[PDB]
């Protein structure tokens, strides 16, 4: 539909279309696809360390403990 | 009386017993529901408390909180059906199709 | 950074206490939420051994980790404490687990 | 030393996302997925070989 262009190290571009021509894919949908696992990786990360800042707060762990009494439901 | 609770929906649900009680978001299909007291509906927490995150999408007043709050789609759980309270509200579709995104990440569905 | 190293991995069958009375459950949420904690929530769906098998419910087999032909029960699946998974039992063939995400997306309303 | 690839305007915006929240440039950050990608290429060439080996 609609096409950019972004500015990369010559040697990157090189090792981009290494990449996207041992998949058999283009350069466009190779940095698609690696555009999508790199939001996969920052969303879990941002999951990961605010779960571990919220264990300091004991709101949530009063939360959680009172949702905990589900555990054992339809057993 | 058994609640009869719809796929979208923000109830209050009993934890504990059928004292605590705290919203979340029905995400289990209607297509599931019986009528028996202990069958399962699957529910999202909603929590006022925890920071917000790509997972946790937002839900506002308009939709039954008090106050802003996130959908803890990573605690989803199945809980009995005898231990919803009162329909607090429905949750706008774009709030459901972040819900079901958060969720299709988090079960590493394809 | 996830730690992968003491956590329960998706696709395995796990022995869970679902107290304060253990089940085997299929680890279902993904490795990257883990971050080796004993508070943090990971996602299980209950296997029995006493219900009877539906789509919705598709088998595991001992080849997976049960001690006879069993049913993971999508609709009860759950978000449950690290610290109640207590020890693996097994792993599951991939078919199961493309079975299970199947139940979990219909169960889900989950398109499509 | 410089040069310029094509996306389409939604992986460009996702990208620049990505760079925002890693506090890099696009450039740079198209040096680490170029890393990501090869490492995964790595592997996938030992278990290519050891199928075509056995």
């Amino acid at each position: 539909s609609t096409s950019t262009t972004i500015r990369v190290s010559t040697q990157t571009r090189d090792r981009l279309a290494a990449q996207a021509r041992e998949r058999g894919i283009s350069m466009s949908a190779l940095l698609t696809e690696l555009a999508a696992q790199a939001e996969r990786q920052a969303i879990f990360r941002a999951e990961r360390e605010a779960s571990h800042a919220e264990t300091t707060t004991q709101a949530v762990r009063d939360e959680d403990r009172e949702w905990e009494g589900t555990v054992g439901d339809g057993l | 009386l058994m609640a009869e609770p719809r796929r979208g929906d923000l109830w209050l649900v009993s934890l504990g017993a059928a004292g605590k009680h705290r919203p979340a978001v029905v995400v289990s299909v209607d297509e599931l529901l019986t009528g028996i007291d202990d069958e399962l509906v699957v529910v999202v927490p909603v929590s006022s408390s925890r920071s917000r995150t790509p997972l946790r999408p937002p839900v506002a007043p308009s939709e039954g909180v008090a106050a802003d709050s996130v959908a803890v789609c990573r605690g989803v759980r199945a809980v009995a059906r005898a231990r919803l309270v009162e329909r607090l509200g429905a949750l706008k579709p774009a709030t459901m199709r972040a819900i079901e995104n958060a969720l299709t990440l988090i079960l590493g569905l394809p």
